[PDB]
Parts: C-alpha cells; structure tokens; sequence
C-alpha cells in the first residue's frame, strides 16, 4: 500500500578500485575504474584519459582484476559482487557497437558462513591457473580457471588460521603458492602454502613461518626476478624470500600508516605507496647484487614524493602519470616529475575528477530561480571537506528586459562596416518589422535605410560583399552597408507571397508556395540560378554551410506539408539526394544542419514537439539513424549559437533545450526558463557574448552559463563539514565543522593546516561558565556562516573545549520576528562513555556578527532538533523534550516523553514526531495540543542497523537500513483492532546498493503545477556515502502495476553484464535473511527502456493492457510507453 | 569487605554436591530448528524465569512428574519453563527450554524421588497452553530466534583500511594505562569510517559489542574481584546471558531482558539497569535496606546468584553479600544440606516483617571467610 518509485539523479562518484591493462585491445592502455555499480573504461593517452565505455553492473564491485590466460589476445576482467555474484567479462566491439560479453558467471556464496572481518579478498594466480577468494573465516575458496568452467564452480580449502589479514599469490613458483599474514595469541606471523588443484588441498610452503611486526598490514608480492614478498607495517617494511631477509625502519612513514600500493615497473624495481593522510611514498628495490646471474635485493630505500588527495587506490599510468583514486576526497591525475621540485614536491596535479561523496548533509535552496531548487551538500572529510552546489539545467543571467507584444522573430545585424560586433537587433512582429538599436543600454528604434517598414520579415542579416539582406514577405531586398541603398530586390514573377525563406553567407533560397527558387547573392546583384517545384508546399527550408568551403552548400533540406517527409536536395539543382518519411500528421516546423564535434547531423522538428535527429553525409546522401526525442509539446524553433567555441543548438519550445555533444553523442540539457519562443545570439558591444531571448511577453538579453546538464561548484573548506542549514532572511548558510588539532606540550592545541575556521573574516570563541599527551589529536568544533553569493566565510564561532556539536536548526520561534541558529552540543570526555551534560545555544546573525542570544544547559547529548510549530523539539539522550520560546528570549520546558531508545532521528510532519534510533527501532508519536503531552501511536521494533529515516507522508515512513537497503513502513489507521493500530506494518523492501546518510524533501527541477499534475506524488532526495543523489516518489496503484509488468518484461529482453538477475540484485539482502523487493519500482530499469532497439521495444510490449481511462486497448502500442517513460524521466 | 583471602575453591558451589553425588550424567547438547513449533512438556510447580545458560536444580516427588521425567529421559530430554508474569496461574507468554544433563532416582522413603539438574538452552514464546489430563500439560512452543549483528562499520567501511581492523590482543591483563590508553586507540582505529556517516565515533562505541562488554566487566569487577576470564564468555550472546542471570533485578526486568532479541540491546539494557541500581530492600516491607550494590561478592563461577534446591524441592536464587543489614537470626548454625561445602547456614529474617530473606553462612574451619556470608534470596528483595 505504498507503491513508490526510486531513481538515481546523480550516479556514484567515489572510486573504490581501479586497474590498468590491455582490456579493450592488446595495443591500447586502458584505465578501468569501478565507482560502485558503474564500471568506466578509459584509454590512457598523452593528453589524458579518453572515455570509451560506461557499463552499470547489477551489484557493488567488491573485487575486480584483469588477467590474461594462455591463448588470449587481450586481458579479461573478473568481477565479484558484494552478493557474491562472480563473473568474467570480455570486451568485444565491431566498428560502432560495443558489447562486454560474459565469459563465465556464477554465485559463489556459501549456505552457511560468517563473512570475514577483514572482508572480501580476491586474488588471481600470476600464471592464470586459478582464482582465490577469501570470503569466509576458516575457508579458502578456489575457482579453477579452465575454458570449460563456464559456471564458476569452486571448492573450499580449510585454513587452520581464523584471523587472516592479507593474502596474495607469489610470482616465480612452479606450483600456485599463496603467502599471508595471520594473527595468533603469540602475535602476527607470515606463512605460505602450495595450493594443489588435483589434490584439492594445501601443501608445505617453500619457506616456513617467520615472525613479523605486531602491526603488519599488507603483503605485496615482488615480481621476478627478485621474488618473495614485502610486508609493510606501521613502523617497518620487510622483505621475505626464505633465506634472504631485509628490514628497514624509515622515520618518514611513522606519522601515518600505508593503506594502498601499486607497482610502477614491470620488473618490480620500484613501488608506489600511499597512506591515510594522503602523501605519496616511493619504495625502491636495488638489484645491484648479481653473483652468477641471480638477482637479489640489497636495500629498501623509501622516498616521500609529495602530498595528494586522501587515496584509496593508486594506479600508475604511462609516462610518469599517477591516477590517485580517492573516495572521501576528489580523484586526481598527477605527474611524477622528478626534476620540477619547486619547493620540495615531486608531484604536480593535472586533472581533478568530481567526487561528491561522502554526502553527510544536504539542503535544497532556491538560490537563483524561484521555484527551482539547488542542492548544497556537505561533501568530503578531513582536508577535502567542501560545499558542493549542484544545479540541474543551463541558466540564463538576465541583463535587460524590453517589453514587446509578441515578437515573431529576432535576428541580429551589423549596421556599421568594420565594427566586428553587433549593433542592432531587427525584430519582426506579425505585421511590422521594427529595428531596435542596442549598442550600450540603448533601445532606440533606429530604422535602417534599406529595410522595409511595414512587413513581417522572414530573414535579415549580414550578406557577402559588405551588404545586408532582408527577405521580406514581398521580395528579397538587398541593401548596402556604407551607402545604404537598395542594390536589388527580387520580386516574385507572379507577384506571389514568399512562404519560407532560408539564406546563407552567399546564397538565398526562397520558396513561394509549391515552387522553390535558388538565388545567389553576387556582389551588388541577385540573379536566380535555379527554379523547381515539389509535390506539396514547402514546410521549412535550411541551407547551412557545413565544414570548410562556407560559400556554397552542396545540399539543401526541405519539408513537405502534405507528405510529412523531409528531403535533402542539391542547391544548384533539384535532384533528391535522399528522402525520409519520418512520422506523419503534424508537419515539420524547422530544419537545421549542425556540425557537433566534427560530426554532421540533420535535426527536424515536427509541429507536435518531437525532434527527429539523424546523421548526414557531407559528400553525398544521408543516413537514417532515426532517434525521435520529444522535446516539448509546442512547435520547436532551432537556432545555432556558438557561445563555447563549439556549435550548440538552442531548441526553443515550451521546454527550451540546448542540444550539444558530450563526447560523440548528442546530449540534451534543459534551459531554466518558463518558455522561450525565439532566440538569437547578440554579441553586442555593450553585451559581451549575450543571447537575446523573446518570450510571449517581452524580449530579454542575457548570458547562458556552461552547456552541461548538472553543474557542481566546489567551495573547499579544508575541514570536515558536519551539518548545513540555510537562513533566508540573512542570505547566509550555517555550517558546522570540525578540525583536527594536535596537542602540543604547552597546554594549547595547534592546528595542522589553514582551514576555513582559521581563515574567516571575523572570529569568536565560546565563553560559557555553566560547568593530554603530546601528540594526541583533539577535535575543535566551529559554527561557520557562509554567504550564499560569494560563498566566503563571514564568521567562525569556535565552541568550548571537549564540546561536540551534534545538531543544528535555523528557525524562528514563538512570536519573535527574528530567525536564529539553534545549535545542540554535547560535552564529551575520553574518561566517560556516554555524556552527562550538553548545551542548547541560540545564536543570531545580524550586522555581520554572531551573538549568543540564549543558552540552555541540559543533562545529556542533544542528538537532534526540530521546529515543531513554533517550539523547538529536542532529543536529549533518550528523552524527547519540547521547548517554548518565552517573551524574554529564554527557552522553557513544556512537555517531556521518556523512551527506552536513543532518539537519534527526529522527523516531524504536522503533529507526528517520528522517533528512531540506530537499532531500527522506529517509534511514532503524536502531540496532543489540547492536553499538552505526547502520545504514542505506533511502534515497529526490529534489530537492524538503520542509517536514516524520513516521513514520506502522514501514513508511510521511509528509511534506510543495513546491507544498503531501503524500506517503507505504513500505519493502518483504519484497523479495528488496537494491536494492529499500534503496529507499523512494513509495506516495502529494496536493495538500493548504497548507504544513505540523509533524506530531504525537495526537487531539482522546476515546480510546475501543470493543472493535470504528474503521475508521481511527492519528492524526497537522499545522498549516499559514494556520492549518489537519488529521488523517491509515490505512484498510483494502476501506475505501479503497469510499471511492475513493464519491469518484468524488460528483464527478459535486456541482457545485463555478468548475467545477474535483476530480481536477485534488488532483493532485500541481509546477513541473516534475504527477501524479494516489494513496493518499489526501479527507475533505472524503466528509464533504460528508451535505449533498447525497436525490435526489442516491440518484444517488451505485446499485452500490457495500457489504457486505464475506459477500455484496455490490448495492442498497447509502443510509443504509448514512450509517453509514459518520458513523463517519468522529466521528474528529475 | 573481605579482600585478598577469598579461599573457597569457588567452583564447588556450582556442582551441587548436596543434591546427591553420584548423579548419572548425560552426553552433551541438542538443537531445536529455528522458527519451528515444538511439543515441549511443561514441568509444573516451578515459578522462575530461567535465563539460558543458567543451571536449574530440581527435586521431583509426585508420581506424575516422576513419570513425565522418566519418559522424558527416554525420549529426548527437554522440557519447558515458562516465564510467568506478575500474575500467577499460567500467565506466561515467553519461556526457555531446560535440557537435562544429570539424573538420579532414589527409592528412599518408599517413594521414587528423582533428583535432576538442567540448564536453559533456547528461548521461545508459547502459542497455546494446551493442558493434558495426565497432569503434565504440553505447550505449543515456537522457537524464538537469536539475533547476532555484524559490526556497525561493516556497511560504511573503506576497503583499504580493513587490514587495519584486526587488533593486537589486550596488553598484559586488567591493568590501568593498559586499558584507558588501549581503548582509545581501539576506538580511534576501529571507527575511523564513522567520519563518512553523520555520527561521531563515541556514538558507534555506545552500540559496540566489545566496548559494552568491557564496561560491564569493569563494573562487575568493581564489585567482586573477578578473575579476568573467570568463565566469562567471549561471545556477546553468552556474556549477555551470564550477566542477565547474575544481575540482582526483579522479575519484570528479567522478562524484559528475555524479550530482547539481540545481544547489543541486552548489553545496553544491562548497563542501564546496573548503572541505575543502588539498593536491594525487603519486598514485603519495601522499607528496609538489606544490602547495597558494593557489598556483593561471588563464591560461584556463575556469579553472585545461582539456583539451589532445598530438600523439599523448592528452588531458591541466592544473592551473596559481605555484610547484610537489618537481619535477625534464629536457630543454631546447622549444616545438613548447605549448598556451600563448608559453611553452616543460619536462617535470617527481616528485622521488622520477619520474612525469609536468606541465610547467614557461618564457617566451620578457620581458614575460611569467618562467619561473613549472607545468601539472601529474591522472594523478598525488591531493587529499590
Ligand atoms: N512427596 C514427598 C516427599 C518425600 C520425601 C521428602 N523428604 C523429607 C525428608 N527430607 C530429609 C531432610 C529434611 C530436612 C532437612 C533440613 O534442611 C532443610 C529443611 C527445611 C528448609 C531448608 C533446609 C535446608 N535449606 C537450605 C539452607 C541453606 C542452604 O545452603 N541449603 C539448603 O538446602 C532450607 O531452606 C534435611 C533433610 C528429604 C525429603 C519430602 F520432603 C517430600
Ligand atoms: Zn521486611
């Protein structure tokens, strides 16, 4: 009884693994990046990374490795999913079609077994003889690697050592030999085994157990010719080969522990290391020893290269380039230039890839356009803390507004020879063509000499030979720049009226009724060069010069009124070089030819609002590539505005859009405007690189932003931001933050780097009196005020010592007109486990200064706060308390309600406090105002880890819980039994695959009522640790049933990578119990329906029983689904 | 407050040499399938909440119970003990199944008395309390499952820092500056990925298994000088059950701890109870302090509390104290059936209401805790 619809508004960005190898081809060098469920395949070139393929797998990539067995030309990819769905993939492309085929696949989980504490380890034999997986304690799983093992069957080999830290395969061994470090009561040890496939058991290792450091963490296998393994702890790096042994204690690595590594030389002479706080090291192996051809180590020098982002996965690309794959920061692409050394750093950054995770807090704010929200996150951690502002859509910054009664055409002109800039814009109404002049802020209607006065101009622009043209409804009149005299005027021989006009730099082709005349603009002349007629009236014409030449279009495209067909014909003739019969009924309204990214297209817009993009051949002929995109429900006018050193096409309609090319495909962003009827690029002197947009009410001039669907501005703080709230009246942001300060031997706390708290305009330190070892790191909490326009730190309030600030709310209380920042803290001491004292402090930002209006001292930790109807509701430990803002600016207790749970989460909707804890103990309350106390309505207790919770509506509540799941609970208020009334039934399950930290009501698209509204009700955004912003909406029962049927039918048509069943992937998963998903419709699977081929589209729908408004219409068509699916795509 | 010399050889208390010596023993364990309904016979005349892992002594006299237990030993060996609520007369909805490990039948007194000892194994909730005309009603039993949760960091863990999640063992044992400093780096290194989530590390330490177990061990040693690993299990399930058994709480709190399905919630509840508890006063008076919480030691490996049977079959749970107050004794110190091998129990009563709170266990030898051992029971001891 929930019927909800979940979709991804921004794909995950945090990198949890990256490999290199010859995957796509034996010649190319590929960098494969797994970000979560998405696998990105790049190609390493001199300029950088060139994306090639984007595949999204049905699972979280836990292990991926590239291996090449015998008899293969390029490396294969082995991927293991967190649900233990193993597979082996192979790249296969034929010209334009790219397919990642599944060589093998099979689930490798066990019926019984506790997953290991150190997690999944997946290793592949260097000779590609088997695959070793350590999924479960006390069991080594081995997958034999033979061509006949297409189901990936594996056998378990018993390990007597239950605590295994790191295991890898050794290089240069006749039989597959593993090496690992394990934990014992006597300490940590290194051991090796000789795995035998025939006997299906272990054997005696080449070199026996050796005692290692008490904190030995990783094993790295040195390749031939050195051999053996290198074991890196917190204080030492040791090399083991049996008889040969080395040990070093470099002091440059004692500060932090190494977590990641990657070989940089095929011969393993040098290694690359990274630690927790983000500095690159450089382990070096010296092969100077050579007695009788044998190569042995002699030293283990460690060199510090520099500081990079906090890395999770290092990888060395070709020619001194390192890809630092960060997960709590931003990915980098750095240079290992050993000669630069500007100040003592060996690394310089080249690129920086956006990474929004971890998203700890979000808020939706109408920053620029009223009605359209913007997401301001609290991303990153440690030195990578930053605020991200995500905006959906290209936006136009208005700079002028001249009211006009429905301009029917805007066209720029230059009435100033040798000016190199626009001078005036020639508008054209229904009956007259006014010529407005605009140099600076001028709006004068300065009529040109050669332009007609009372006519609806069809074209007006700068023509060749320093002349201006004006293709009016009467005749094509040519004018002059300097003398401004009518050089020529080609009237219709039969005194007919021109229907459609199209002009180029040197040519002008006009259509009078069903006849087409081609006229060349010779210097001070206009002589017809051709004349022909078509079957029906010309709906539209387009003669745009393609690449090069730019003086004579080889082809001209037209549209037929009574045929609904588009043809391309040679300009100096009438020979139909190609034809097409796209659709029917509604006639074409505009034709345009573009050159997006050196590839030529041909865009035709029908009168119903659908643009049918197609490919065109410049030399001769054309392709078909029929891809109809429904960009609005009004006739579309297509114009080309460069504005980027690129082509770009602005499709004016009820939903204005910019059609650009991202890499080699045409993307379709949407412009944040209500409706633009006509547009024209005005590069006027006073308006640099502006664009005149004419709605049905007025003409506006402004500048477009950057052609990109989602834009993420970054404001680095260099400290971890915890919570964020927005205060409208002050135009400021209230953000909590923490910085790490080391305890020096002077009684103070010195910092580690310049942060946003130590670099504010004005500063403060909390001064309240209501109540170690050299090297210890202590957290210092601040409340920063950040401007919403400049995003500069206006103030930085520092809290007391040992005080942890937990929550934050910006609301006005009681009858007071002032709005405040309410901050709830907790005084935490290392000696004690659970705090005894906290503090509710009310700030007030005015005149650029932060003042503490009021201060309340409570007994506990204030885990959350909400503004329940002019009354702060606080959750002090396990007590939910409601406060009243007195007339003297002092908080007063009104009612208490004691729980047996820690009220970590408080979400209110009217008078219904939703209370939860970290044990998934969702509790529902109601606040009776006539009596003034809280009352418990429902309860749903189930032992499980719950990450967040949100009130979808008065009945359904949504939350995220363990193993990356989602759920919905619903209270049946109509139950006649009290036991069911007091119970919260669970009506939805879903394995999202992501860890949600925050829910927030809002939407990133324009809020239009639309009279008929939309099939989706409500909108809730969530942000995850990996950096994925989703969106969950409700559905009606009929729509839920239709989408469920379509989702079942898509699963038999769409072939996934690895052949993981969608029902299995979305099944609610947990270490103790997994059930199928219910009540959730996957927006990704549904939205993938638009990308399948037409025969597959026909296969998907054959009995859907589409119509619900009377009848069934059992045929159900296939474009009817397109109408439904696009409506769902528009909600995000 | 007798320190140092605690000479008892404190395991004898948990062997019950009073309920007979050469008692026949039973091999090992059994198992009931999770979430299954079972037919488990109910032995009557027992009114006590049997925590799993807790030993339950029993003497059986009436022929119906003797026959039931005989057929029980010859078919399985498990019966049901129901957690009776405040209302008596079969007002129970939860319970635990007892499973036999020692058995002895005596033909003495012209009767077929059967002396038996059992320990709780599983936890269940009764569907319907079917009654049989024989006298031994069989209950409709649903096996309530036991929940174990992974680390709260396992979902939000970073893969890299996972090898750094297998800690070296605790330094030495039970030493200051080896706990307050070890635990700090333990919390800092275990919950380093709490920065990705929205909550600080100490919050995730409040829901930890090992940290809660450490804090509870601290308080229990603060009372009775425990022997580090004096049979305190490493498993949070078993540790929680042991602590719940040994806590000096009333019946409602025991039932509430029995209702809880997860180890972490049980440990948090025990911490709350043991932190908010101070005095133990006489039920029939709710007016007299017959203890405190500091004056409480353990001569049994099972804690300050264990189940013992008087020769009439009634089961008593006794609380061990150094020095009880407001108790008057009657009768010479006698030693016929003492559950503690070497003392001579003297019956104690409230100084006002005169109710059987417990006994004073005076010594016999001289290398003993000299006449300082009050084994107060729970029939009159309301935590106040
Ligand atoms: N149907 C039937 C049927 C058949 C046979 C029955 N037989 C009757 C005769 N019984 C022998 C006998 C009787 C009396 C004693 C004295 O012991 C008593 C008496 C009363 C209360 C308590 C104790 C000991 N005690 C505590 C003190 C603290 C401690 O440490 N341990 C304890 O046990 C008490 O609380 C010893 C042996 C054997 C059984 C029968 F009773 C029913
Ligand atoms: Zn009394």
């Amino acid at each position: 009884m929930s019927y909800n619809y979940v979709v991804t508004a921004q794909k995950p960005t945090a990198v949890n693994g990256c490999v290199t190898g010859h995957f796509t081809s034996a010649e190319d060098l590929n960098l494969l990046i797994a970000k979560n469920t998405r696998l990105e395949i790049y190609v390493v070139t001199a300029e950088g990374l060139r994306p090639v393929k984007e595949v999204g797998m049905y699972g979280k990539i836990a292990v991926m490795e590239l291996f090449r067995p015998k008899g293969e030309s390029k490396d294969l990819l082995f991927i293991l999913t967190a649900k233990y769905n193993a597979c082996i993939l192979e790249y296969k492309q034929s010209g334009e079609s790219i397919d990642i085929i599944t060589r093998a696949h099979g689930n490798v989980q066990d019926r019984i077994g506790r997953p290991s504490e150190t997690g999944i380890i997946g290793i592949i034999d260097p000779e590609c003889r088997m695959i070793g997986l350590r999924l479960y304690d006390g069991l080594f799983k081995v997958i034999p690697l033979d061509r006949d093992n297409k189901e990936l069957k594996a056998f378990n080999i018993r390990l007597e050592e239950l605590h295994v830290i790191d295991v890898k395969f050794l290089y240069g061994c006749q039989a597959p030999t593993i090496c690992f470090v394990y934990q014992d009561p006597q300490g940590r040890h290194v051991k090796t085994y000789e795995v035998s496939l025939r006997e299906k058991e272990f054997n005696k290792g080449p070199w026996k157990q050796e005692n290692v450091e008490a904190e030995a963490s990783m094993v790295i296998a040195v390749p031939e010719p050195f051999g053996g393994a290198i074991i890196i702890g917190q204080e030492s790096i040791t090399y083991h080969n049996g008889d040969k042994y080395l040990a070093i204690a470099p002091p440059i690595i004692k500060q932090s522990t190494i977590v990641c590594h990657n070989r940089v030389d095929p011969n393993g002479s040098r290694y690359l290391l990274g630690d927790m706080e983000g500095r690159l090291f450089m382990l070096l192996l010296e092969k100077e020893e050579q007695m009788d051809g044998t190569v042995t180590l002699k030293d283990l020098r460690v060199e510090l290269l520099g500081e990079t982002s906090i890395a999770e996965c290092l990888t060395y690309l070709d020619n001194g380039v390192v890809f630092v794959g960060s997960r709590l920061g931003d990915s980098q692409l750095v240079k290992l230039n050993v000669d630069s050394n500007e100040q003592g750093s060996y690394v310089v950054a080249m690129e920086t890839f956006t990474n929004l995770g971890p998203i700890v807090d979000m808020c939706v704010v109408d920053l620029e356009r009223q009605g359209q929200g913007q997401l301001v996150t609290c991303s990153g951690a440690f030195k990578e803390g930053s605020l991200r502002i995500i905006r959906n859509g290209i936006g136009i910054h208005e700079h002028a507004s001249i009211d006009l009664p429905g301009i029917k055409g805007l066209w720029p002109l230059r009435s100033d020879p040798n000016r190199e800039t626009d001078d005036t814009l020639v508008l054209s109404f229904v009956g007259q063509t006014r010529v407005l002049m605009l140099n600076g802020e001028e709006v004068e209607e300065t009529e040109l000499m050669g332009f007609v006065d009372d006519q609806q101009t069809f074209f007006c622009g700068n023509v060749a030979h320093q002349q201006l043209i004006q293709i009016t409804s009467a005749s094509v009149r040519l004018v002059s720049q300097e003398p401004k005299a009518l050089v020529s005027e080609w009237k219709e021989p039969q005194a007919k009226n021109i229907s459609v006009a199209s002009c180029n730099s040197s040519q002008v082709v006009v259509a009078v009724g069903r006849a087409l005349y081609y006229l060349q603009i010779h210097p001070q002349e206009l002589r017809q060069i051709s004349h022909t007629e078509m079957e029906h009236e010309v709906a539209c014409l387009d003669i745009t010069p393609l690449g090069d030449s730019n003086g004579l279009s080889p082809l001209c495209a037209i549209g037929l009124w009574t045929d609904i067909s588009a043809r391309i014909l040679k300009l100096p003739s009438f020979e139909l070089l190609h034809k097409e019969m796209l659709g029917g009924e509604i006639i074409p309204r505009s034709i345009l030819m573009t050159t997006f990214e050196s590839s030529h297209y041909l865009l035709c817009a029908l009168g119903d609002g659908a643009l049918f993009y197609f490919g065109l051949n410049i030399e001769t002929g054309l392709l078909s590539d029929r891809k109809k995109v429904t960009l609005g429900t009004q006739p579309t006018v297509l114009r080309t505005f460069r504005s980027l050193s690129t082509t770009n096409v602005f499709a004016c309609s009820d939903r204005p859009t910019v059609i650009y090319s991202s890499n080699h495909k045409l993307v379709f962003s949407n412009v944040n405007l209500k409706e633009v009827n006509y547009m024209c690029p005005l590069n006027s002197d006073g308006y640099p690189d502006s664009l005149a947009l004419a709605n049905n009410s007025t003409l506006t001039i402004g500048t477009i932003d950057e052609i990109q669907k989602l834009h993420i501005r970054t404001v680095p703080l260099y400290e971890s931001p915890r919570k964020i709230c927005y205060q409208e009246v002050s135009q400021c942001f209230g953000v909590l933050s923490s910085r790490i300060e080391v305890q020096d031997t002077s009684g103070g706390t010195t910092a580690l780097r310049p942060s946003a708290s130590t670099q504010a305009l004005s500063s403060s330190v909390s001064s309240s009196k209501l109540f170690t070892s050299f090297g210890e790191e202590v957290e210092v909490h601040n409340l920063l005020i950040i401007d919403q326009h400049t995003f500069e730190v206006l103030h930085a309030h520092q809290f007391l010592q040992n005080e942890y600030a937990l929550s934050l709310v910006s609301c006005k209380l009681g009858k007071d007109p002032n709005t405040y920042f309410i901050v709830g803290t907790a005084m935490v001491y290392p000696e004690e486990a659970e705090p005894k004292q906290g503090r509710i402090v009310v700030f007030q930002y005015s005149d650029g200064k932060l003042q503490t209006v009021a201060e309340k001292e409570v007994k506990g930790a204030v885990y959350s706060m909400v503004e329940f109807n002019g009354k702060l509701l606080a959750s002090i430990n396990s007590t939910v308390r409601l406060y009243e803002w007195t007339t003297e600016k002092e908080l007063r207790t009104e009612c208490n309600h004691y729980n047996n749970i820690m009220a970590l989460y408080l979400k209110t909707k009217g008078d219904f406090i939703l209370v939860g804890d970290l044990m998934r103990s969702v509790l529902l309350l109601a606040y009776k105002p006539m009596e003034g106390n809280f009352e418990e309505i429902a309860r749903d207790f189930n032992p499980n880890w719950m990450s967040a919770v949100e009130i979808l509506d008065d009945d359904n509540f949504l939350g995220a819980e363990n193993a990356f799941n989602l759920f919905v609970c619903q209270k049946d208020s109509a139950a006649t039994t009290d036991e069911e009334r007091q119970h919260l039934q669970e009506v939805g399950l879903f394995h999202l695959g992501e860890f949600v930290n925050v829910f927030c009501h809002g939407s990133l698209v324009m809020q239009n009522l639309g009279e008929t509204s939309t099939p989706t009700q409500g909108s809730v955004l969530f942000g995850t640790v990996n950096g994925m912003i989703g969106l969950v909406t409700s559905l009606s029962e009929s729509w839920y049933n239709l989408l469920l049927d379509m989702q079942n039918r898509l699963n038999k048509v769409i072939k996934s990578v690895g052949k993981i069943e969608h029902s299995f992937w979305r099944s609610f998963h947990t270490e103790r119990k997994t059930e199928p998903a219910t009540g959730f419709i996957d927006g990704d699977l549904i939205e993938s329906f638009l990308d399948i081929s037409r025969p597959k589209m026909q296969e998907v729908v054959a009995n859907l029983q589409y119509d619900d408004g009377s009848g069934m219409k059992r045929e159900a068509t296939a474009d009817d689904l397109i109408k439904v699916v696009e409506e769902l795509t528009r909600i995000h | 407050k007798k320190p140092n010399i605690i000479n008892f050889d404190t395991s004898l208390p948990t062997s019950h040499t009073y309920l007979g010596a050469d008692m026949e023993e039973f091999h090992g364990r059994t198992l009931h399938d999770d979430d299954s309904c079972q037919v488990i016979p109910v032995l009557p005349q027992v009114m006590m909440i049997l925590i799993p892992g807790q030993t339950l002594p029993l003497q059986l006299f009436h022929p119906q119970e003797v026959s039931m237990v005989r057929n029980l030993i010859q078919k399985d060996r498990t019966f049901a003990v129901l957690a009776y609520s405040n209302v008596q007369e079969r007002e129970a909805q939860f319970g635990t199944t007892a499973e036999i490990y020692a058995y002895r039948e005596e033909q003495d007194f012209g009767i077929e008395i059967v002396k038996v000892k059992a320990i709780g194994r599983q936890r269940f909730k009764v569907l319907e309390l079917r009654t049989q005309s024989d006298g031994i009603q069989q209950a409709k039993v649903q096996i309530l499952p036991e929940c174990v949760l992974p680390s709260t960091m396992s979902a939000v863990q970073l893969e890299s820092l996972n090898k750094c999640q297998i800690f070296p063992s605790k330094p030495v044992s039970r030493e200051d500056q080896c706990s307050y400093k070890w635990w700090q780096k333990y919390q800092k290194r275990k919950f380093h990925c709490a920065n990705l989530t929205s909550w600080p590390r100490w919050l995730y330490s409040l829901y930890d298994a090992e940290t809660l177990m450490d804090r509870i061990k601290k308080q229990l040693r603060e009372w009775d000088e425990n022997l580090k690993d004096d049979s305190l299990p490493s498993n949070p399930i078993d540790f929680s059950y042991r602590v719940a058994a040994c806590l000096p709480i009333d019946d409602v709190l025991r039932i509430q701890l029995l209702k809880i399905g997860s180890a972490i919630q049980r440990l948090r509840c025990e911490l709350d109870i043991m932190n908010k508890c101070t005095s133990l006063c006489c039920k029939q008076c709710q007016e007299t302090e017959i203890t405190t919480k500091n004056e409480i030691f353990s001569l049994s490996l099972c804690g300050p509390m264990a189940a013992y049977v008087n020769p009439h079959g009634y089961v008593h749970e006794t609380l061990t104290v150094y020095k009880a107050c407001n108790l008057n004794l009657i009768g010479r110190p006698s030693t016929e059936h003492s559950w503690f091998p070497g003392y001579a129990w003297t019956v104690a009563q409230c100084k006002i209401c005169a109710s059987h709170i417990g006994w004073k266990f005076t010594a016999t030898k001289k290398d003993m805790s000299p006449q300082k051992f009050w084994g107060l029971t729970r029939s009159a001891l309301l935590p106040t």
